[PDB]
């Protein structure tokens, strides 16, 4: 018997190669066998690392959590934390007579580090007759966010990260649209707090 | 308590 | 691997709905999950071989499975309601077994609509990349717009010169509601492509957003003037120029 | 005082269908606590022991869930013990497994017990180290081979090593009145004539608890235990139990016969006597 | 395979004739666990027996206690009907106030 397991609340957001540390505690009477679930945007559950022996080590391409009976805890930690980490993660717990049980779940968002930041706002004519075109806002650090305008009728997306591996470049992006044709890219963002430096092209 | 049997003989 | 299938469902209220899995071959106990959109997964059922073990948070009333000759199993919803919204995730362990781990499947995106003439196709559009952008930072971006979907039953992909693309590419994690005011309200979805300047420049590269619906199937009903939104691939097209 | 639990189950193939009963006895020292069944409806006399229903719902869930999954698993053994021995679905057959725990005055593990058998007969059982097995038979040693593959004695050390001590101990806290009782024998010799020249001594121990007792009968201080004549332990309905010894005397020497009692509920061991 | 039951009447606490008591029958050392018993006082077939429920010993052999209501007054007399697959006939072991 037993038999919880209490994991880290809210969503943890940090830096690219930061130290991670995700927080799990447990209640169970004898020996039990302890486990990490990462579940990926869109696709399902799968086993990340686990220890089922007193003191078992337990790694998966560079995540590390520790199985210590004196504490009764099974900490998740990983020292160059990736982008690509990205994901929501699940602790579990079973012992010999219980089936598995699964913590809340902790949000991880891992933000990149922009080496050389240089934020603009471009116009983006569509491809099939000259009839509409959407509002870019890229290239600004991690720590600028983007926010959605007062207007009903204006369309903006959150902050999205695009890895350019071959290049090793990592870059920010937000679409702003609307069809009330008045609408132009200097006053798309000007709900959301954007740097001074900002590039607004001649249109 | 009862010991769970999973594996067959 | 555990195998699922549909990937996608839709369906009405009251209506009735099944799920089928195959476990991991050899994979004597099999369990039944439910995965409430934004939380952990909730046991349903569990089965050792062909006979059931816990059924005790299976809501009887509605919710059925069977796994007749202990192989494949297969979860049935009776008149369905709207809370039943959710993932139907599906578990397997090889005896399990404390020390065994459990291998979950792809899932089961269920989405339980009032009125089935709510739900509409995408249309795609490819926003070619600014020349600003290519002078100022010799990069160039694509953007794809999903737009008037309904539900969130969207798989979007890039495509470049016949092959799927990963380098330099992000779609939204979530779509955004074209009227936050409205229940049933149409979807909105984008993604971005990024090349080198160097490769947009060259008119021979074709660029292809192919986005994936999810719709109805021929078994399911329709009555109305437009055409039937079914599971259906909407694309858009873009290739290079040099100036 | 020492304590043992041990968890008694049988698999009982049918002509019909090489499963339909099921037994699972659960036992502290010589008590009954636990029993599940098959054949019971629907099952009824699910709680059953009064020091057992003060555990919540959750603790009978799971040890319903565990006979569950045994019964599947039980099922499978008699398919893979029939090709194994080469029997056929005409016959009745019967798989038991003996598992438990044992320990001191304390409350920590002395023995592991893991033992299964096949038509009465031992079949495997798991080693005092709780890493190895023991095969009794030529069919037992692929059974062996299979188990430590799938590394069964892991498990199964961590669950008496575990759980089996967590709960025992647990379980003599629930209920010491019951349990950590020690009844001593209500103790009598008795006089038969049968023939002239012989004459037969009895020596009786009612109303004991536990059931483990010793009765030895000795003339002039050596120990008969030759032509002694000891029945079986028999219990009684009221959680007590019953033994007497019996021993051939020549008329006359009656006085030479001395019986001696040893029980763990009695403050010093009896020397018994024949006295009218 | 096949092992044969260790019959023993008796009763729960010596009682003289006319206070009550329970008379027991228990069988052991038998296996199969197919076993047909019935206690009688005297003759043909007594209602109301109670039998408590089978489990085995550490030789792996069965064990089955069944009993009922006794209160005996030098009313004669015996026993318990036994029949199992390695009986014959149904072994019928008398019971005696000295055992
Ligand atoms: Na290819």
């Amino acid at each position: 018997m037993g038999d919880s397991v209490t994991q880290m609340e809210g969503p943890v957001t940090l830096s690219e190669e930061a130290f991670l540390t995700i927080n799990c505690t447990y209640t169970a009477t004898g020996y039990p066998s302890l486990f990490w679930y990462v579940q990926y945007p869109g696709e399902g559950l799968q086993l990340l690392l686990k220890a089922t022996k007193a003191d078992d080590k337990g790694s998966n391409k560079g995540f590390e959590a520790t199985y210590r009976k004196e504490t009764t805890s099974f900490h998740l930690e990983k020292g160059s934390v990736q982008v690509s980490d990205s994901a929501v993660y699940f602790c579990a717990l079973s012992d010999p007579v219980n089936d598995m049980r699964f913590g809340a779940g902790t949000r991880l968002t891992v933000k990149p580090n922009i080496q050389n930041p240089d934020p603009a706002v471009y116009q983006l004519r569509d491809s099939k007759s000259s009839d509409k075109s959407v509002c870019l806002f890229t290239d600004f650090d991690s720590q600028t966010n983007v926010s959605q305008s007062k207007d009903s009728d204006v369309y903006i997306t959150d902050k999205c990260v695009l890895d350019m591996r071959s290049m090793d470049f990592k870059s920010n992006s937000a679409v702003a649209w609307s069809n009330k044709s008045d609408f132009a890219c200097a006053n798309a963002f000007n709900n959301s707090i954007i740097p001074e430096d900002t590039f607004f092209p001649s249109p | 308590h009862s010991k769970k049997k999973c594996d067959e003989l | 691997g555990v195998a699922q299938s549909p990937r996608y469902k839709i369906i009405e209220k009251r209506q009735s709905v099944a799920f089928w899995c195959n476990p991991i071959s050899g994979h004597a106990t099999l369990y039944w999950y439910q995965q409430i959109l934004g939380q952990g997964p909730k046991l349903l059922i569990q089965f050792q071989n062909n006979g059931v073990v816990d059924d005790s948070q299976l809501p009887k009333d509605r919710f059925s499975a069977e796994r007749l000759k202990g192989v494949d199993s297969t979860l049935k919803i009776q008149p369905a309601k709207l809370e039943d919204s959710a993932v139907y995730l599906c578990a397997s362990s090889l005896r399990g077994r404390g020390d065994q781990p459990q291998h979950f499947g792809d899932g089961t995106r269920l989405s339980i609509l009032e009125d089935l003439k709510n739900v509409f196709p995408p249309e795609v559009a490819v926003f070619e990349p600014s020349e600003a952008e290519i002078s100022h930072t010799q990069k160039a971006t694509l953007v794809c717009l999903a737009t008037g979907f309904y539900p969130d039953h969207v798989e979007l992909s890039w495509w470049v010169n016949g092959k799927e693309v990963h380098s330099g590419v992000c779609t939204d994690p979530q779509p955004l509601k074209e009227q936050p005011a409205l229940n049933d309200s149409r979807y909105a979805l984008s993604s971005r492509l990024r090349v080198s300047a160097t490769f947009w420049q060259n008119p021979r590269n074709h660029f292809r957003c192919q986005v994936q619906f999810y719709g109805l199937s021929e078994n399911d009903e329709w009555t109305q003037d437009r055409a039937k939104p079914v599971t259906q691939i909407v694309s858009a097209e873009a290739w290079g120029r040099a100036d | 005082g020492s304590h043992s639990m041990r968890y008694f189950d049988t698999a009982m193939s049918r002509p019909g269908r090489g499963e339909p009963r099921f037994i699972s006895v659960g036992y502290v020292d010589d008590t009954q606590f636990v029993r599940f069944d098959s054949d019971a409806a629907s099952p009824r006399e699910e709680p059953r022991a009064p020091w057992i229903e003060q555990e919540g719902p959750e603790y009978w869930d799971r040890n319903t869930q565990i006979f569950k999954t045994n019964t599947q698993t039980d099922r499978e053994s008699l398919r893979n013990l029939r090709g194994y021995y080469n029997q056929s679905e005409a016959g009745s057959h019967t798989l038991q497994s003996m598992y438990g725990c044992d320990v001191g005055p304390d409350g920590r593990l002395l023995r592991g017990h893991n033992q299964y058998a096949y038509d009465g007969k031992d079949y495997i059982a798991l080693n005092e180290d709780l890493r190895s097995w023991t095969a009794a038979d030529t069919a037992a040693q692929i059974t062996q081979r299979k188990w430590e593959a799938a590394r069964v004695a892991e498990q199964d050390r961590a669950y008496l090593e575990g759980t089996c001590v967590e709960w025992l101990r647990r379980y003599l806290e629930n209920g010491k009145d019951t349990l950590e009782r020690a009844d001593p024998p209500k103790t009598h010799v008795t006089h038969h004539p049968i023939s002239d020249h012989e004459a037969t001594l009895r020596c009786w121990a009612l109303g004991f608890y536990p059931a483990e007792i010793t009765l030895t009968w000795q003339r002039d201080g050596e120990d008969q235990t030759q032509d002694t004549e000891l029945v079986e332990t028999r219990p009684a309905g009221d959680r007590t139990f019953q033994k007497w010894a019996a021993v051939v005397v020549p008329s006359g020497e009656e006085q030479r016969y001395t019986c001696h009692v040893q029980h763990e509920g009695l403050p010093k061991p009896l020397t018994l006597r024949w006295e009218p | 395979i096949q092992r044969t039951p260790k019959i023993q009447v008796y009763s729960r606490h010596p009682a003289e004739n006319g206070k009550s008591n329970f008379l027991n029958c228990y069988v052991s050392g038998f296996h199969p666990s197919d076993i047909e018993v019935d206690l009688l006082k005297n003759g043909e077939r007594i209602e109301k027996v109670e039998h408590s429920d089978l489990s085995f010993s550490k030789d792996w052999s069965f064990y089955l206690l069944y009993y009922t209501e006794f209160t005996p007054t030098e009313k004669d007399e015996y026993a318990c009907r036994v029949n199992h697959v390695t009986l014959s006939q149904p072994k019928i072991v008398k019971w005696d106030r000295d055992m």
